[PDB]
RNA sequence: GCAGUCAAGCGUUCAUAGCGACAUUGCUUUUUGAUUCUUCGAUGUCGGCUCUUCCUAUCAUACCGAAGCAGAAUUCGGUAAGCGUUGGAUUGUUCACCCACUAAUAGGGAACGUGAGCUGGGUUUAGACCGUCGUGAGACAGGUUAGUUUUACCCUACUGAUGAAUGUUACCGCAAUAGUAAUUGAACUUAGUACGAGAGGAACAGUUCAUUCGGAUAAUUGGUUUUUGCGGCUGUCUGAUCAGGCAUUGCCGCGAAGCUACCAUCCGCUGGAUUAUGGCUGAACGCCUCUAAGUCAGAAUCCAUGCUAGAACGCGGUGAUUUC
RNA sequence: GUGAACAGCCUCUAGUUGAUAGAAUAAUGUAGAUAAGGGAAGUCGGCAAAAUAGAUCCGUAACUUCGGGAUAAGGAUUGGC
């Protein structure tokens, strides 16, 4: 279930230190941070779900 | 006295003597059983070991910690361009053993096989098989009865085929001739299949199929004269010992007062024949097929031939066998592959394997790139180039 | 191996001959494990009984809790360093050679296991599965 | 059948190839070969080694057209 | 040292399930003794290392029969030597005795197997210390320490290697005879089933691995480096530069190709006839009986199947067969 | 010249280039070497081999006939410009 995070590269998972205003973390306290796991921004078959957005309508 | 600590002997007396073999072409000492009821076809094939490579495939061993998982296995690859039938032989039961009763050869004969019947080709007048080529002139007549003789008697029948060596990147020229048992119905039906194929051609896909258990037969690589230690797996004598340590200390006991047959000695290591059983075919590839190397999963267009070629061999342009694992004899050697002599219910055999990926990366180093495609795609462009 | 390990160990290159000494990976007081034999291993004059991942060996303690000293107990090899290979095609090696003292029933004596652990081993002993963190 | 890359050099590692190393901190390291692996054990640093991807990105070598303009924008309104 | 016979006893009862007195008859030649036939114009004894073969009075493994065999376990026996019989602490030791694994860690022969095969630790020359003895030189089957292990080119045996003569020469073949090889264990499942009051507690089929052994092979991984192949380094010498020389391969990292490793991967076949033993039919002996005639089933055995040679005085088929 | 140095290694002067050859590169050797993981399990016994090594600086035990032990041990640093 871990989410992707734009621009982390790496087809693997890693454990980043996150903050306010940043993907995959909503804080719990004024100036709190948590170090959490994240899946990369490079698609693999490890992925349960891709999330995609249309920009040109085909035929 | 008796030993002190019993421990098992070295070597295997079943492989004696350990002499150089009497020909590079190990001998099909035996042939599959015959059930004359299936269609008639060949029971072996002639080849040239090109080398080995690696394969990735899933596994189907319902039980094992690697069931339905990927594994990577080594595979050799023998160069196997369609053999050509040029003669036929019928044998007979005789209270002394089997006995060749006649051969019957085709009319025209490739200089490839004619080559074989010689030692100083270029000089000779190449008269081989010209008075024989006659006997067709007259209607047939003689050739007729000969075939006809075979049918009346002949308890078994073998084909005289020969490798089309010219299609093999070898430098050899002199092609390889050999007998091959025929295991299809009725001796009479057999010789017909024989006759009908003279001058003409037989291909591997008509002898062998994917996932089928085959046996290899070839003469082992050679290593010349050998110390007792390596030739027999003998313990090194300890360091302190005068006059050498790659020996045997007690070459024999007093009585019986002779060095015996059962005790190891220094001799010729290698260049033995071996019959090697139970190898499975992982691919029966066609030469009129670009992307042999490809797979249902891989898809990229590539022949099996690794970058910069097979080390020490050539480039594999024809049809081939690919066998799970390793094969007696070395690269560029004439190899026989043979239908097995019993049907195996091995589960480990019958497993219907399916390749996922075939290593195309050069074996002249630590290769990274399968295709020059893949290469140019990764490094970018260089000081030559566009 | 053997008794109390459910599962089956595919062969991996031995790398721990008798007399080798390996880091103790748990917290029993034991600091090192010195190997004196290897259950299962067999006979061939002058071969040394060697052990690999998830093997069980009789061992002693050279450095550690004076109560764990001067006697012999079973133990379980969990880290290698002698590059073995799995069926998946890869050759891999740990940084040390490491074990965790255990009872015959394959049970730990330790609270947990410091450091990473071979999966070949995890699958073998359920209680090493427990106390392990990072596996392979 | 994942293909991997080299923690040192950074070149693709087809299956079976190279060597894997499991460090103390439980960090992993794949090498395509003995070559990298040695340097790695030598404590050499990738960006000082000329033929390495890590090195190459840091020094901007022949990236040319990856910093070249693409075209992917549309019109919506609804 | 090993094995019998008689059967008083032991064995709750009960002679012989397992044992067995008093007597008695034997085998063995890894004990020791007795002898002194052979070796004194001589050539080391101990032990180990290594390597082969053989024996069976069989520890384990295959198939059996018996039990004071409910299961599990274990004992007694039969066919059996096909196969295996390990790793260490102290000791020069054999022996001994512990630690530990193991399926089991059986016992013996081969000039008390094996020194131009090794080692030389003990013993057993010369040096030396101590104890005991002796006036003394010296002595000790007492403790100590130090102390040169020579020759193969010959014959034969063994391993491998050529090879004249049976017209020449070439290709393809058969198979006499010889050798022959595989092994042992665990886990899952059977199944907490059979049996048992309970505690406990199996096995045949099936599957997944594993040990010891063997024969290959180098895709991969590792080792190796005179590829002196590429880069680096010291010292000096070529005026400097460029590029190189020397340092018994000067040194260092990488290093292809080969060679190579349970340090790497691959492969190791299935039929028949038997043994013991349990049986069928069945007389002898109107009954009974596996046996006398005849017959069934059966083992890590045996003969094949397979595999390795291929008789250079065993051989078949086939091609071409010379003119100055 | 390097360097503590009549050491090793290279060179000037002078002196040599003498020691049967040629082709190969099997086993077994002699002499020179490296080897994964383990680390005396080898062996009568660490036999052999390997590890150490210069210099500057920090640091230095028992015991002692106070002279020692002692480079004890244990450590850092070292080119070039
Ligand atoms: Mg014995
Ligand atoms: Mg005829
Ligand atoms: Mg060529
Ligand atoms: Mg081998
Ligand atoms: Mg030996
Ligand atoms: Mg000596
Ligand atoms: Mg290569
Ligand atoms: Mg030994
Ligand atoms: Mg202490
Ligand atoms: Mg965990
Ligand atoms: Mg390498
Ligand atoms: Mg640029
Ligand atoms: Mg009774
Ligand atoms: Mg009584
Ligand atoms: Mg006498
Ligand atoms: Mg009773
Ligand atoms: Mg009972
Ligand atoms: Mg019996
Ligand atoms: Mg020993
Ligand atoms: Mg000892
Ligand atoms: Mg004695
Ligand atoms: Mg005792
Ligand atoms: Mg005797
Ligand atoms: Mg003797
Ligand atoms: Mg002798
Ligand atoms: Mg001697
Ligand atoms: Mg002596
Ligand atoms: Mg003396
Ligand atoms: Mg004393
Ligand atoms: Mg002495
Ligand atoms: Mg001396
Ligand atoms: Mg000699
Ligand atoms: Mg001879
Ligand atoms: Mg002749
Ligand atoms: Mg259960
Ligand atoms: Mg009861
Ligand atoms: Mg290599
Ligand atoms: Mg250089
Ligand atoms: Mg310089
Ligand atoms: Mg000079
Ligand atoms: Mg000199
Ligand atoms: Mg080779
Ligand atoms: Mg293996
Ligand atoms: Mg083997
Ligand atoms: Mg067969
Ligand atoms: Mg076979
Ligand atoms: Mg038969
Ligand atoms: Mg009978
Ligand atoms: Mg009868
Ligand atoms: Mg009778
Ligand atoms: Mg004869
Ligand atoms: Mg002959
Ligand atoms: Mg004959
Ligand atoms: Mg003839
Ligand atoms: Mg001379
Ligand atoms: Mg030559
Ligand atoms: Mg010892
Ligand atoms: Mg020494
Ligand atoms: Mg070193
Ligand atoms: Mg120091
Ligand atoms: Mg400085």
């Amino acid at each position: 279930g871990f989410p992707m995070k734009q621009g982390v590269l790496l087809p693997t998972r890693i454990k980043l230190l996150l903050t306010k205003n940043v993907s995959c973390y909503r804080p719990r306290r004024d100036g709190e941070r948590k170090r959490k796991s994240v899946r990369g921004a490079i698609v693999g078959p490890d992925l349960a779900v891709l999330a995609l957005v249309i920009v040109k309508k085909g035929e | 006295s008796h030993r002190k600590y019993e421990a098992p002997r070295h070597g295997h007396l079943g492989f004696l003597p350990r002499k150089r073999a009497a020909s590079i072409r190990a001998r099909v000492k035996a042939f599959p059983k015959d059930d004359r009821s299936k269609p008639v076809a060949l029971t072996s094939f002639l080849g040239y070991k090109a080398g080995m490579t690696t394969i990735v495939r899933d596994l189907d061993r319902p039980g094992s910690k690697f069931h339905k998982r990927e594994v990577v296995e080594a595979v050799t690859v023998v160069d196997t361009p369609p053999v050509v039938v040029v003669g036929v032989v019928g044998y007979v039961e005789t209270p002394r053993g089997l006995r060749s009763l006649t051969t019957v050869w085709a009319e025209h004969l490739s200089d490839e096989v004619k080559r074989r019947f010689y030692k100083n080709w270029y000089k000779s007048k190449k008269k081989a098989f010209t008075k024989y080529s006659a006997k067709y002139a007259q209607d047939g007549a003689g050739i007729e009865r000969e075939l006809a003789r075979i049918k009346k008697y002949a308890s078994v029948v073998r084909v005289l085929v020969h490798t089309q060596i010219r299609k093999t990147p070898l430098a050899q020229k002199k092609a390889h001739l050999a007998e091959i048992q025929l295991n299809g119905g009725s001796i009479s039906e057999k010789v017909d299949w024989a006759r009908e194929h003279f001058e003409k051609t037989v291909a591997v896909d008509s002898v062998f199929e994917q996932n089928e258990m085959i046996d290899a037969i070839a003469v082992t690589k050679g290593h010349g004269f050998e110390g007792v230690t390596h030739r027999w797996g003998t313990k090194k004598l300890p360091r302190k010992t005068h006059r050498g340590l790659r020996k045997v200390a007690c070459i024999g006991a007093c009585h019986p007062a002779h060095v015996m047959w059962s005790v190891a000695r220094a001799g010729q290591r290698g260049y033995h024949s071996r019959t090697s059983i139970n190898h499975k075919i992982y691919r029966v590839g066609k030469g009129d097929d670009e992307a042999n190397g490809a797979t249902s999963f891989d898809r990229t267009k590539k022949t099996i031939t690794p970058m910069g070629g097979f080390v020490h061999y050539g480039e594999i342009k024809n049809d081939f066998i690919m066998v799970k694992g390793c094969i007696p004899g070395n690269r560029k050697r004439i190899v026989t592959l043979r239908k097995s002599l019993y049907t195996n219910t091995s589960r480990k055999a019958l497993e219907e394997v399916s390749l996922k990926w075939i290593d195309t990366a050069s074996k002249f180093g630590k290769g990274r790139f399968q295709t020059p495609a893949e290469k140019h795609a990764f490094m970018g462009t260089l000081k030559k180039d566009l | 191996s053997g008794n109390g390990a459910q599962g089956t160990k595919f062969r991996i290159s031995l790398g721990l001959p008798v007399g080798a000494i390996m880091n103790c990976a748990d917290n029993s007081g034991a600091r090192n494990l010195y190997i004196i034999a290897v259950k299962g291993s067999g006979s061939r004059l002058n071969r040394l009984p060697a052990a690999s991942l998830g093997d069980m060996v009789m061992a002693t303690v050279k450095k550690g809790k004076p109560e764990l000293r001067k006697k012999v107990m079973p133990a379980i090899v969990v880290r290698q360093a002698k590059s073995w290979r799995r069926r998946d095609g890869v050759f891999l090696y740990f940084e040390d050679n490491a074990g965790v003292i255990a009872n015959p029933k394959g049970e730990m004596k330790g609270s947990a296991i410091t450091g990473p652990v071979g999966k070949e081993c995890a699958d073998l002993w359920p209680r090493v599965a427990s106390n392990s963190g990072v596996v392979v | 059948m994942k293909v991997e890359i080299d923690s040192f050099s950074g070149a693709k590692i087809y299956p079976g190839r190279g060597t894997l190393f499991v460090r103390g901190d439980s960090k992993i390291f794949r090498f395509q070969n003995s070559k990298s692996a040695s340097l790695f054990k030598q404590r050499k640093n990738p960006r000082r080694i000329a033929w390495t991807v890590l090195f190459r990105k840091h020094h901007k070598k022949g990236i040319t057209e990856e910093v070249a303009k693409k075209r992917s924008r549309k019109t919506v309104k609804a």
